[PDB]
C-alpha cells in the first residue's frame, strides 16, 4: 500500500515535482540512481523511495562504500561459502545476499575501489551471486536503488567511476535540487525544525524567528539540505533566545569558536 | 582477506551409545538389533 | 539462449562462431565493447558448450583480494595459517569442468597475470601445503574491455596471460558499428521492460528519435541504449508520447 | 569540583556545558592540545541530573579486533564457549548517564557512520549483545584534536557531526591569557607539594615567569604543568627565584 | 632407461643439438638451468629434460614463485615443524620438502621479494632444510632444474636479479632459439600442429597449408617459440575452411578484430 | 650498581640528572645516542630510585607485528580470546611496579602512538576481557637516538601524547664531544680486551694511537668506543709493542 | 674443513685470523666476495672455533617472512592466536651456544633490522607473552657482499646493525684480486670436474686458456671461476683438448 514518511521534508520549489516523478517511477524496480548533496536530501531521499517501494517486507540494505574496508569487503559483496573466508563456520550470508528482495541502497561514496566498482557490475549483470569459494552460482533478486553526490559523467571520463559500470546501471538519473537552488521551504522547515527542537528540549514555546534572523539564514549559503540546515537550527536552539528575544542574534553558525 | 585466517558444537549419551553399536560387528549388530527389537513396541 | 540480439550479420556472424566454439573447451577470448554485455553471450555459449551439463561458474579478476588472491584461486587445505577447517575447493575447483568466464580480466594486476599464466597449465592443483597438486580439467572464458595487446606493449599482462588465450578474440562491434537490428532489439527490451513495470505499451510510440539516435555515440553499446529508453518511458509517464523530444541524455540538465 | 580558570569565552563555553549536560541533548567540544577539556566535562556531568548515572569517557582510538559492532555489543560469537562476561557496550555502560567521546579526531570511517545512526534510530545488533541503543544519556564529544578543516577533509563527516552536534564549545590557546594558566601552575604547583610532596617552589622572578608567559605555551595547561615540573626539579630547592624559564626540556651544556 | 619426450617441440636448424647437448648432461644431477622463450620452448625444454632425467621415481616438483601469495610463500618453501606456523597439526612438508631427490623446477617468474632469493640462496648452500620453529635443521638433497627467458646479467646490473643468486646459479647456460631465429623445423612444426588439430577434432583431412600462409608465417615475426605458432595454429584450425581452399583466407591470427 | 664509563663534569650533571629522575616516578625521555647503553643507565637509575628491587621491562619499540596490547603489552591472562582462549601475562601488567624502559620508542607506530598516547594519559590501560584497567605502578623511560621533535613536528607521532609522555627530557653530551672519556675509556676497553683475548697485557695507544683517538671524529659515540675496542682487539698483535696505529677501517683495503 | 681453500697470502692470511679469532665468539663480519662460498669457510672456522663441538645452525637472514618474524625470531608460546602445543625454541635457541653465521644480511628489513638490534642484547630471549626474557650466550658471525656502511649511508644499515658485529670486517678478495692459487685452485677444480664428469684426466690439460682466463675479472670470485671450469670441461667432450679454444662466457651466443 502506501507508506508514510516519516519527515516531511520537501521542498516546494520543485522537490514536490522530484517527488510525483519518483512515485511514477516507485512501481518500477528497475536501475534507479537518484542525486542530491551528501547526507543532506539524499538519505531523506532513500527514505522516500523506502517508503514508497512497491509491495511490503522489503528488507531496506544500506552500505557504505567507505567502510567494510578493502580485503573483507569482497567476502560481504560475493558472499563466503567456502572455509577459511569468515571464520568458515555456516555460509556467511554477504551483503549481497544478505538481501533477497530487498533494496540495495547505494551511497556515493565514490570509492576509490574501480576492482569493487566492476564486482558490482555483476553483482547486477544478470540477477546472480556466487559466494566465496561457491561450488555452484546462485541467482539472487533484490531490488536496486542508487544515490548521488558527484557528477558521474566528470567521474567516467576522469576514470573515478568505470564506465561499464555506470552504462550497466542507471536506468534513470534523478538530481535532487541544491538548497542554494530550491530556497522554497527555507522559512517552512526552519519552522518545523524549531518545533521539533522545541519539543524535544521541552522548550516552553517556540522562541520564534526574527527578520534579521531571517535575513542571514537567507545570507547563508546552507551547503547541506537536511544536516547543515539543522545542524543551524540546533545551533540557534542550543543557543536559545530570552522570551522577549524571539531570534535576536540567534546563533545560526556553530562552527565559529568564542571570543 | 590477508594470510592470517581464523578457528571456529558438543553433544553425548544416546548418540554415544547409537555410533559405539556401529562399531560393531555384523553378526553381533544383528543379534543387538534382535535383542533392542524384542523391547521395542513401535518396531517392525 | 536469452539475450536480446539483433541476430543482423555480424551478430548471426558471432552467434555461429559462438555455437560453433561452444564444443571446444579450450580458453576463448572477448573483444568489443564492455557493458554492453558480451558476457551474455558467452554464458549462452557455455550453456551450448559441451560441458552444458557441467558445473559453470564465472569469476571477476578484479574481484579477488591481493593478499587472498591465493585462497581466491584454490582453497586452504587448513594444514597451515589460523584458519580451521578450510579444504574448500576453489572457485575453478568448485567448478571443475564447467565454464569459468574470467570477468575484469583487463583487470588483472602483473601478479595477477602471472596467476593466470601458472593457470595457463592443466590442472596440478595445490593446496596450502598440499602433499601432491591436483590436476581438474575446466573449459575457460576470458572477456577484456581493453586490448590485450595494447596491454602487453604497455607490459600490464604477462605475455603468458596472451598465450593462455587459445581461441579467436570475439570482438565485439560497438552500438553504431552493427546498427542493424538495434531498432528491432531495443523495441523488443522496452516491449519486455514495460510488461515488467506493469506498463501496457507506448502508444505515441514512433521512431524519429530512435532514427537519430541511430546516428548517436552509445558508448555503452547496449545497456546505454536500453537505460536511455527505460529513462525516456519514465520522464515521459505516458504512452501516447511519440519519439519526439526524446534524446539519450539523462544527465542533461534541461533549459 | 575542577579547578577552573573559566574567562568569557569559557562562560558561553559552560553555558553550553549546562545546555547539554542538563538537556540530553548531544553535545560537541572542543579543546587545545593540553586544555585537558575533560575537566568541564566532569564538571557538567555533575551539574547534569545524571551526576549519580554512569560516567564512562571513552577514548575512540584503541579499536581491538574487528571492533565496530563488536565495540558497541561484543559478540565474538565464532569461537571459544559462547558466554562473553564482557560485553557491556558503548551505549549500556553509560546509560542513564553521560556518553563522553575522546580521541575522535582520528576516528575510523567504519565507527562514524554506525555512531550517526546508532544515536538517531539505534536497533544495535549484535550477537554477544542487542539493544536499540540511544540511551538518550546526554552525549558528549571532546578532544577535537583535528580541526573543523580537518574534519571538511575527510577526516570527519559534514552531515552527521552537523546533525549530532546542537552545539559546538570552542577553547582559546593557554597563550590567550596566560593567567589561569598561572593559576592552573599555582594549582599543579598545590598538587605537587601533596602528592609529590614538594616542600616549596624556588620561587618565581618577573622576567622568567613573563617569558614563560611569553612562551607560546603549545601545550596549553598541560605544557604550563610540565614546564613547571621541569622547573621545579632544576631548580629542585626553595632557595631562590627561579630568575630564568625553561623555554623546552630538549637542551645540552 | 630411455624415455621419450611426450613432444618434441624443436627445431631442426640446432635444437637437434641442443637436446643432443641436454643428453650429454642429462646423467649429471647439478644445477642445469634452460632458458628461451618464456611460455615458447620453455617448459616443453622442461618436459624433455625430466624424460631425459637421471634415474627414476623422482618428484619432478614444480613450483611457480608467482604464487604462494607473499607471507606463506616462506612456511611453504621451508616447511615448519612447530606450531603457530602451520596452525600446529602435523609437520608440514614445504614445497621443497615436498621433493626430497627430486628435480626442482624453477620458472622464470623473476620474483621480485628479494627475501624470496635470500631463502633460495640458503635453499641450495649445502643441501638442508629447516622446517619454521624447528628445533633441528634437516640435511636435503633434490635436483634443480630451471628455465630462463630474461637477460640474468641484465638484472643483475639493474640489481633485479641478486648477484648472489646468479652466483650461486647459472653454472651452465642453455638458451633456447627464438622463433624468428631457427626458421628451420617451421613447416615440420606446422605440419604436425595441423595434423594434430585434424586428428582432435576429427576434421576428415587436413585442408593444407598454402604458399601464402608458410609466407605469411615465415614473415610473422613469433614471438613466441613453440607456443604463439602453437595458438596461431590453432586460430587459424578455429577458423576452418572448405577442402576446397587449402589455407586461403586462414585467421593465423586471432587478435585482428573483424570488420 | 653496574660500572659504567663517563667520568665528566657534564656526565655528572647528566647523571644527577638521571638520579632526580629517579626521584620522579613520572615517565621521562633519556636524549642521547643509541649503541651507548641508554637503556642500561635508565635501569641503573631505576635502581637507584624507590623500586630498588623492582622489575625491568626492556620494550621494545618496534618489537611486535600485527599483535595487540592486550596480546603482549597488556596480555591476555583473562580468558575469552577471539578463537583460543588461554591466559597470557602482560609485560605491562608483570612489570608494573618495576622499571619500563622503552628501547627505539622514536621507532614506534602510528597506531601504536595512540594506544600508548591513552596509557600514559589515563593510566589505565586495561585488557581484552580485563574487568578491572587498573592501573600500572612502574615508572615509563625511554631511550633512543631519534629526536621526536623532528618527528613530531613531521606528524610521526602525536603532539600531545609525546607532551604527555614527556616532562624532563635531557640529552647526554656525546663522548666525541666530550673528547675526554676518550683516554678512560680507551684504556677501560683495553684492560677488558686483555681481560677477555688473555693478552699479556695493554700493549698501550702510541702517540699516533693517542692522536689517532683524540682526533677520531667518534660517530658512533660509545658505538665508536665499542668500534675501537673491535679494532684494537684486530690490531692488538703483541702486548710487547704499543699500538702505534690504533684507529683503522674494517672497510678500507689494507695495502 | 674441507674446502679447498687457496692458501694464498690473502687466503693463507685469511685462515690465520679465523684461527685467531676461531676461539672469540663475538660478533664479526666476513666480508669480501659472497657466492664465493662463505658458508663453506664459516663451517670450517666453527669447526675450528674454541666450541667446535657445538650445535651450529646458520640460515639466510632474508629467508623467513615479515609476519611470522616473531615466529622465527623466537618460539610460539602458543598462549595467544590459533597455534597450538608448539614451545618450540627458535634455529638461534636451538643452536644454544653455537654460531649464528649472518647470511645474506644485505637483503634484511628494516623490522629484520630492529630483530638483530634486539639481538644484539645479551641473549633476553622473551617469546608471545612469555613469563620472562631468557639470556642465552651463543656465537655470531655474519657474512654479506656489500658494504655495511654503503647501507647505512644510504640509511638501509641501522646504526645498531652496523655496530651488530663487534670485530673489524674481514675481506674476501675477488678472483681478480687474489688471482694467486688460481693455477692451483684451476688445478684442483678440474681434477674435481673430470672425477665428477667419469673422465679420468684431460689428456690436454695445459693453463693457456687458464692463464687467459686469468687476466679476467670473475666477478663470481670463487663461484664464477668453478662454474666456467666445469663448462669448459663438459664442453670439450674429450679429454685430449689442451687450454686453448676454452675460455668463460656461457650467455654468449657460440659463433
Amino acid at each position: 500500500m502506501a507508506e508514510y514518511k516519516d519527515n516531511l521534508l520537501g521542498e516546494a520549489n520543485s522537490f514536490l515535482e522530484v517527488l510525483e516523478q519518483v512515485s511514477h517511477l516507485a512501481p518500477l524496480d528497475k536501475p534507479v540512481l537518484i542525486i542530491g548533496e551528501r547526507g543532506t536530501g539524499k538519505e531523506l531521499i532513500a527514505s522516500r523511495l523506502h517508503y514508497l517501494s512497491s509491495r511490503w517486507q522489503g528488507p531496506f540494505i544500506s552500505l557504505n562504500c567507505a567502510a567494510l574496508n578493502e580485503n573483507l569487503l569482497d567476502s560481504e559483496l560475493f558472499g563466503h561459502e567456502a572455509g577459511a573466508f569468515t571464520g568458515a563456520q555456516k555460509r556467511h550470508p554477504g551483503r549481497f545476499e544478505r538481501a533477497d528482495g530487498g533494496t540495495l541502497f547505494l551511497d556515493e561514496l565514490a570509492t576509490a575501489p574501480m576492482m569493487v566498482q566492476e564486482k558490482l557490475l555483476r553483482v547486477i549483470e544478470y540477477g546472480e551471486l556466487e559466494r566465496v569459494g561457491g561450488s555452484q552460482p546462485l541467482q539472487v533478486n533484490v531490488r536496486l536503488v542508487c544515490a548521488t553526490n558527484a557528477d558521474l559523467p566528470a567521474m567516467v571520463n576522469e576514470g573515478t567511476f568505470r564506465a561499464d559500470l555506470l552504462d550497466r546501471l542507471a536506468f534513470d538519473v534523478v538530481q535532487l535540487p541544491p538548497l542554494r537552488e530550491r530556497e522554497s521551504d527555507i522559512m517552512l522547515m526552519a519552522e518545523y525544525f524549531a518545533i521539533q527542537m522545541c519539543r524535544e528540549i521541552k522548550l516552553p514555546l517556540f522562541p520564534g524567528f526574527t527578520e534579521r534572523a531571517r535575513e542571514t539564514l537567507l545570507n547563508y549559503r546552507w551547503p547541506g539540505n537536511i544536516r547543515e540546515l539543522k545542524n543551524v537550527v540546533e545551533r540557534s536552539v542550543y543557543r536559545h533566545g530570552t522570551s522577549d528575544y524571539p531570534l535576536d542574534d540567534i546563533i545560526i553558525d556553530p562552527f565559529k569558536r568564542r571570543p | 582477506m590477508k594470510q592470517g585466517l581464523q578457528l571456529r558444537l558438543a553433544m553425548t549419551p544416546q548418540l554415544q551409545q547409537a555410533i559405539r553399536l556401529l562399531q560393531l560387528s555384523t553378526l553381533e549388530l544383528q543379534q543387538e538389533l534382535q535383542q533392542a527389537l524384542e523391547s521395542n513396541p513401535l518396531l517392525e
